[PDB]
């Protein structure tokens, strides 16, 4: 912690 | 796992094993009042 | 990271990225320890000031990875948490004393030339390199910049430790025996520090007695960023050797 377009993945990976 | 790791830890493939030397490691080694 | 570099492939073979299900995102950074075991800050998983608890089925784990926003095909490994383990004692109430968690794997990784793990210190080893003017390697795909971006791929920086009362004297927060603190001082003129996105990545040092790296420490928290007068804090690896120890040899390894 600091006190002040991700490329999809396959299908399976999930569950 | 259990501390100091396994067996091979912390020997990386593709600079220890192949006694390659990554580009700023010296640094760290400069600081230990001069590395090994 | 605040200042750093682009990394080598292959530098931090034990780097190990968590990754929030849906939405897709970046949590935290983490590390390898051995097949079916990943290291990271408790905070990142759990935080009731923000509301923040995740859980096993929330996240991903992501091993072998360079890119940060790319799927590496055929070069990082995705696995499944088994289960989450954060340490009794955890003080997210005041000043996230004894911020450590582990993470079981749902089956273990295979090593590859991108894949490794990292050692965990032993009391000498400690001992030994865990000194105010020694440097250390953190890792990370957080944030470049206090307010702004985002790196590309992984970045790293090399930091000094400091000496307690120099960081006691930075802040109004109260420093436990768990934590440490790092970075340059003002006068200095050297700069890095971790950021957001950093958090629970691997505090590193290479032993000069045998060639190994070993985790010293994890990103635990911060000030802002790279601020003047400011250092990073994070947690002693060591001094929760044995929790670890303890977890690892009651639920497998
Ligand atoms: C996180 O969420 C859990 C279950 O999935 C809890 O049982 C637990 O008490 C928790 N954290 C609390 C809110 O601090």
């Amino acid at each position: 912690x600091v006190a002040t377009d991700y490329e999809e993945i396959p299908a399976a990976y999930a569950x | 796992t259990f501390g100091s790791g396994e067996a091979d830890c912390g020997l990386r493939p593709l600079f220890e094993k192949k006694s390659l030397e990554d580009k700023t490691e010296r640094e760290l080694l400069e600081s230990y009042i001069d590395g090994r | 990271i605040v200042e750093g570099s682009d990394a080598e492939i292959g530098m931090s073979p034990w780097q190990v990225m968590l990754f929030r299900k849906s939405p897709q995102e970046l949590l935290c950074g983490a590390s390898l320890i051995s097949d079916r075991w990943v290291l990271t800050a408790a905070h990142c998983l759990l935080y009731p000031p923000w509301d923040k608890n995740f859980t096993e089925n929330d996240l991903l784990v992501r091993i072998g990875k360079h890119s940060r926003t790319r799927y590496e095909r055929n070069i990082e490994k995705i696995s499944m948490l088994e289960k989450i383990y954060i340490h009794p004692r955890y003080n997210w109430r005041e000043n996230l004393d004894r911020d450590i968690a582990l993470m079981k794997l749902k089956k273990p990784v295979a090593f590859s030339d991108y894949i490794h793990p990292v050692c965990l210190p032993d009391r000498e080893t400690a001992a030994s390199l865990l000194q105010a003017g020694y440097k250390g390697r953190v890792t990370g795909w957080g944030n470049l910049k206090e307010t702004w971006g985002q790196p590309s791929v992984l970045q790293v920086v090399n930091l000094p430790i400091v000496e307690r009362p120099v960081c006691k004297d930075s802040t109004r927060i109260r420093i436990t025996d768990n934590m440490f603190c790092a970075g340059y001082k003002p006068d200095e003129g050297k700069r890095g520090d971790a950021c957001e996105g950093d958090s629970g990545g691997p505090f590193v040092m290479k032993s000069p007695f045998n060639n190994r790296w070993y985790q010293m420490g994890i990103v635990s928290w911060g000030e802002g960023c790279d601020r003047d007068g400011k250092y990073g804090f994070y947690t002693h690896v060591f001094r929760l050797k044995k929790w670890i120890q303890k977890v690892i040899d009651q639920f497998g390894e």
